[PDB]
C-alpha cells in the first residue's frame, strides 16, 4: 500500500500486517500484527524466512519455550520440567514460596 | 509512584516500552518488580542504573540497539529472575555483566549478533533454566561456558553457523530436556556429542548439513521428540533407535533416503507420529513389526509399490495416514484401522477400490485418490463411512463414479475422468 509506516515492513489493511521488520514476530486472529516476544500463551519461534510465533500444546501455560516445553506455568499450577500439573507428581516433591517442582 | 513516560500498572510490574526513551526513568519506584524496558533507543547501559532498583524479578532489555554493557551495570542485584537481552547489537556475551545473578532462571541473548562467547561466561548462574542463543553468529558450541549450568533444562543454539559438534560437548548438562540445534551448517556430529544429557526428551537437528545418521542419540535414554530434517542423510540403519524406546515423535522428512534398516522401526511401541517425505530411492515399506500404536504415519515421495497385507491388523490406533506420491500399484484391507480419519493416497498407481477396502471406517473424513490409475470401484462401498466429507477422485480412468453412502459430502472432486488423454 501507500504510507503505512508503523513497525512493519509491508502493511496492508487488506488482512493486516505482513513481513515484519527484522527481527520481530507476527500475530494472528484480526488479522495479523507485528511485535517482539509474542504474548501469553504464545511462544516466540524463529526461522530464516518466517518469524511465526506459535501457541504451545502444553495445558494452561503462560510462557512457552517450545511446543512441549513450558517455562512459566499458569497461576494455579506446578511446573515439573516442561509440563504443568495441578499436583506435583512423585516422582519428586514440591517446593514452596513459589510454584516449582524440585527433585 | 509513576515515572512519566513509563506506564505504571498493576502492582509490581512497570512498562516503559513503545515508546520510547534513552537511558532509565526518572522516578525510582523502589518497591517495584517486573520492569519492561524493551523497545527503545538505548545506546549503552551505565553502572548503577539498576542499583537503584532492588527486589526486581524480571527485566526486559529486548528491542533496544545496545552495543555494550558495563560489567557492574546490573549491580549484582541478587533477586533478578529472568533477563531478556534479545534483538540488540551486542557483539559478545556480556559475561562480566552477568556475574552475580544467582536468581536468574532464564536468559534471552537471541537476535543479537554474537560471535565470541568468553570461557568465563554464565559463571554463577547455576539457577539458570532456559537459555536463548539464536540468530547469532556463533561458529562453535560454547562448551566450557555451557558447563557452568547444572540446572539448565532448556537450551537453544539454533539459527547459527555451528558446523560441528565435538564429543562430550554437552557432557556437564545433566538436567537438559530440550536442545535446539536447528538451522546451522552442521555436517559431522561426534559419536559422544550427546553424552551427558540423560534428561533430554527433545532433540532438534532439523535444517542442517548432516551426511550420516546421528548415532550420537544412542546416549539419549529419555528421548521423546526427535527430528533431523532437510539434512543429507542417505541412510537409516538397523537398531537406530534401539536405545530410545521412549520416542513418541520422529521427523526425518526431506532426506535423500536410500536404504532403510529392517530392524530400525521395529519394537518402538511408544511411537505416535512418524514423518517421512522425499525419500526417492526407498523400495520397501518399512518393517513396523513391534510398533503397534501410531496416531499418524507419513510416507511420501518413495518408490514403494505395495503395502503389507498385515499392516492394519496391528495399527488400530491410527488416525492419519498419508501415503501420497508413491509407486503403490494396488490396495489392501483398511478395516482394523478403524480409528482412521484422514487418508491420502494421491499420486499413486492404484487402479481399483473394493467393497471391503474401506469396509468399516466410521471415522474416515478426508479421502484422497486423485492422480491415480483408478477405473472401476468394486461393489461400490463408500456406504459404510458416515463421516466421509471430502472426497477426491480427480484424474483417473473412471467412466462412472459409484454413488452410495455419499450423504453429507461437502466436497467432491470429479475432474479429469476419464482421461484419455491416453
Amino acid at each position: 500500500s501507500q504510507a503505512c509506516a508503523k513497525g512493519c515492513e509491508l502493511c496492508s489493511e487488506v488482512n493486516g500486517c505482513l513481513k515484519c521488520s527484522p527481527k520481530l514476530f507476527i500475530l494472528l486472529e484480526q488479522v495479523g500484527v507485528c511485535l517482539p516476544s509474542c504474548p501469553p500463551g504464545y511462544f516466540d519461534a524463529r526461522n530464516p524466512d518466517m518469524n511465526k510465533c506459535i501457541k504451545c500444546k502444553i495445558e494452561h501455560c503462560e510462557a512457552c519455550f517450545s511446543h512441549n516445553f513450558c517455562t512459566k506455568c499458569k497461576e494455579g499450577l506446578y511446573l515439573h520440567k516442561g509440563r504443568c500439573y495441578p499436583a506435583c507428581p512423585e516422582g519428586s516433591s514440591a517446593a514452596n514460596g513459589t510454584m516449582e517442582c524440585s527433585s | 509512584p509513576c515515572p512519566a513516560p513509563c506506564a505504571c500498572d498493576l502492582d509490581g510490574g512497570a512498562d516503559c516500552s513503545g515508546k520510547g526513551l534513552v537511558t532509565v526513568p526518572d522516578g525510582l519506584s523502589v518497591f517495584t518488580h517486573s520492569l519492561d524496558l524493551s523497545m527503545n533507543n538505548i545506546t549503552k547501559l551505565p553502572e548503577g542504573a539498576f542499583k537503584g532498583f532492588p527486589y526486581l524479578e524480571e527485566l526486559r532489555l529486548a528491542g533496544n540497539d545496545l552495543s555494550i554493557i558495563h560489567p557492574m551495570a546490573l549491580s549484582g542485584l541478587k533477586e533478578l529472575k529472568v533477563l531478556t537481552l534479545q534483538n540488540n547489537q551486542l557483539k559478545t556475551v556480556p559475561s562480566e555483566s552477568l556475574k552475580g545473578l544467582v536468581s536468574l532462571q532464564s536468559l534471552r541473548l537471541d537476535a543479537n549478533h554474537i560471535v565470541t562467547v568468553p570461557e568465563d561466561s554464565f559463571e554463577g548462574l547455576v539457577q539458570l533454566r532456559h537459555l536463548w542463543l539464536d540468530d547469532n553468529s556463533l561458529t562453535e558450541v560454547p562448551i566450557r561456558p555451557l558447563s557452568n549450568l547444572p540446572s539448565l533444562q532448556a537450551l537453544t543454539l539454533a539459527l547459527n553457523k555451528i558446523s560441528h559438534i565435538p564429543d562430550y560437548a554437552f557432557s556437564n548438562l545433566s538436567s537438559l530436556v530440550v536442545l535446539h540445534l536447528h538451522n546451522n551448517k552442521i555436517r559431522t556430529l561426534g559419536p559422544h556429542s550427546f553424552h551427558g544429557l540423560d534428561n533430554l526428551e527433545a532433540l532438534d537437528l532439523n535444517y542442517n548439513n548432516l551426511i550420516d545418521f546421528p548415532d550420537s542419540i544412542r546416549s539419549l535414554p529419555n528421548l521423546k521428540e526427535l527430528g533431523f530434517h532437510s539434512n543429507s542423510i542417505t541412510i537409516i540403519p538397523d537398531g537406530a533407535f534401539v536405545k530410545n524406546p521412549l520416542l513418541r515423535t520422529i521427523h526425518l522428512y526431506d532426506n535423500p533416503l536410500s536404504f532403510v534398516g529392517n530392524s530400525a522401526f521395529q519394537n518402538l511401541s511408544d511411537l505416535h507420529f512418524l514423518i517421512i517425505r522425499g525419500a526417492s530411492n526407498v523400495q520397501w515399506f518399512p518393517n513396523l513389526t513391534g510398533t503397534n500404536n501410531l496416531e499418524s504415519l507419513t510416507l511420501t515421495g518413495t518408490k514403494i509399490r505395495s503395502i503389507p497385507i498385515k499392516f492394519c491388523q496391528e495399527q488400530k490406533m491410527l488416525r492419519t495416514l498419508d501415503l501420497s506420491y508413491n509407486e503403490i500399484s494396488a490396495l489392501v484391507g483398511f478395516e482394523g484401522c478403524s480409528s482412521l480419519e484422514e487418508v491420502y493416497l494421491q499420486n499413486n498407481q492404484i487402479q481399483e477400490v473394493q467393497n471391503e477396502t474401506f469396509q468399516g471406517l466410521a471415522a474416515l473424513r478426508m479421502l484422497d485418490l486423485s492422480r491415480n490409475r483408478i477405473h472401476t470401484i468394486h461393489k461400490e462401498a463408500f456406504v459404510t463411512l458416515k463421516a466421509l466429507t471430502n472426497l477426491d477422485l480427480s484424474f483417473n480412468d473412471l467412466t462412472a463414479f459409484p454413488t452410495a453412502g455419499l450423504h453429507g459430502l461437502n466436497q467432491l472432486k470429479l475432474t479429469g475422468n476419464p482421461n484419455f488423454k491416453e
